[PDB]
């Protein structure tokens, strides 16, 4: 007995949680809001992003209304299951799921006029379609859609407050070789078989760092087809040295278009690292025919001594100009 | 109206017997079926099988569960379909 115990047990006697509030009057409005904690790794061979979150909703019952002293019922977890809660799900979600320990991580809060505030912990991996073309320096907008499963716009119209998103220091964020540019939230209404839905979208700006790939891909193919470079100083008596600086030269830059190629996705189309790869593997086939060529002439070395060095300077400028 | 949709729904539901399917001694219900393709994840040669996300639909008829005051259709709460009868589809 007490004071909160008979005010709970006069709101939940002859309450139904199967029946949203106003089932035959009104759309059921809701005010959302988000805290995102630590936006996790960008997977980009499984296409998603992992998220961190306070998902939190506010509503009107009009069945939840008391006439006491006490304004707020502050209460744990134990009251979610005996209330009607709106079946928001994450459209673009291939797994999440809650936090269970110690106790399950929701918040229950009722007003005195019937408003009621639900927060809960959430971990989601979001599906993001990132266009892997431009990579290593692409730049995406992820996004993380939101809506009823079985209440259509006629009975539940969700609604962004205005401040509702909130990130967090932006420094916890895993996001290692990106960084979080900005947010946009957005809300639409989709048709989908059983009725129309309202659906509630953030975009998370994501845009990439290529500091990894240099080290990677780009610095290493780069002193690899220098060291092809370096043939044109060796004479041309010298056949099996310059053949096998030939061989080592083009049996590795293979094998680093084979190492690189682990870290991306199997993918159809060709993206400019590999297109680098590609132009990289035809200049040392080039300087391996050119020697050829040479050594069946003499059974052009210095004019090839300015030339490949050269020409891969100007495809730098190339390159990073229309890519950057 | 909100009491009118909690006795059509108290009267919907007592004895409303969950073992037996609509028809039980009479002739197989028909179960309609739609499915909404999500998405399509790891089509995998080495585990010989692919990830599939659908909105998988049944629709059915059960004749105990009609009303005739009410002219909308009920979206009840998710947690009624531990007390309706559902068809026991497999994969
Ligand atoms: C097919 O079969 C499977 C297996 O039987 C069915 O799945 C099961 O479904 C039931 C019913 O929903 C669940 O029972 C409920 O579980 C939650 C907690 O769920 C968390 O813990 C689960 C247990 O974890 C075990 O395994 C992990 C493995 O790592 C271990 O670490 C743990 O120690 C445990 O050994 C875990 O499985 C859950 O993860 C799964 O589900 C989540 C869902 O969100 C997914 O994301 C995950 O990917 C994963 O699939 C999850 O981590 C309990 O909280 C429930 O108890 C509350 O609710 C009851 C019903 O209302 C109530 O009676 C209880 O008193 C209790 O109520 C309290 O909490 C409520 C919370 O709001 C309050 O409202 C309330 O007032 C009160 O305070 C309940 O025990 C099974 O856990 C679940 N198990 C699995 C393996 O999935 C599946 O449904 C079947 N499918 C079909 C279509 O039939
Ligand atoms: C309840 O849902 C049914 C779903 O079939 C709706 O009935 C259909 O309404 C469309 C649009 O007018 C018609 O073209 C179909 O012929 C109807 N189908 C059937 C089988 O009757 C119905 O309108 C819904 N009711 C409410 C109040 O939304
Ligand atoms: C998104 O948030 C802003 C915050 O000011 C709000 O004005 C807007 O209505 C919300 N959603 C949209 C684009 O409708």
């Amino acid at each position: 007995e007490g004071d909160v115990t008979v005010i709970l047990n006069n709101l939940l006697e002859g309450y139904d949680n199967k029946l949203r509030p106003d089932i035959g009057v009104k759309p059921t409005l809701i005010h959302t809001d988000m805290y995102v904690n630590s936006i996790g790794p960008v997977n980009a061979i499984n296409m998603e992003y992992t998220i961190d979150i306070f998902f939190a909703q506010t509503w009107y019952d009009r069945r939840l209304k008391f006439n006491s002293t006490i304004k707020v019922l502050r209460l744990n977890s134990n009251m979610v299951g005996k209330i009607w809660i709106p079946d928001t799900f994450f459209r673009n979600s291939k797994k999440a799921d809650a936090h269970w320990i110690t106790t399950p991580n929701r918040m229950l809060r009722i007003w005195n006029d019937g408003r009621v505030l639900y927060t809960l912990r959430l971990t989601i991996d979001a599906e993001c379609q990132l266009q892997l073309h431009n990579f290593p320096m692409d730049e995406h907008s992820c996004p993380l859609e939101f809506s009823s499963y079985g209440y259509p716009r006629e009975e539940i119209v969700y609604q962004w407050k205005r401040s509702s998103v909130e990130v967090g220091d932006t420094r916890s964020w895993r996001l290692y070789q990106f960084s979080f540019v900005g947010l946009r939230n957005t809300t639409e209404v989709v048709k989908t078989t059983s009725g129309d839905y309202v659906v509630m979208s953030v975009y998370f700006d994501l845009s990439r760092r290529m500091g990894y790939f240099t080290i990677q891909t780009y610095i290493p193919c780069t002193l690899i087809v220098v060291l092809s470079w370096v043939s044109f100083w060796i004479n041309k008596d010298a056949v099996p040295a310059r053949t096998s600086l030939g061989i080592t030269t083009v049996l590795t830059m293979t094998t680093l278009s084979t190492i690189a190629r682990k870290s991306l996705p199997k993918v159809s189309y060709v993206t400019a690292m590999d297109l680098f790869v590609s132009v990289c593997f035809i200049f040392v086939f080039s300087a391996l025919v050119e020697y050829g060529t040479l050594h069946y002439f003499v059974s052009m070395d210095s004019y090839a001594r300015i030339f490949f060095p050269t020409a891969f300077c100007l495809f730098n400028l190339v390159y990073w100009v229309s890519y950057l | 109206n909100m009491s009118l949709v909690k006795e059509t729904v108290d009267r919907l539901l007592k004895g409303y017997d969950i073992r037996l399917r609509p028809d039980f001694g009479g002739p197989p219900v028909a179960v309609g079926m739609n499915i909404d393709i999500a998405s399509i994840d790891m089509v995998s040669e080495v585990n010989m099988d692919y990830t599939l996300t659908m909105y998988f639909q049944q629709a059915w008829r059960d004749k105990r569960l009609s009303y005739n005051v009410i002219p909308l259709n009920l979206t009840l709460d998710n947690r009624v379909a531990d007390q309706l009868w559902v068809p026991d589809t497999y994969f």
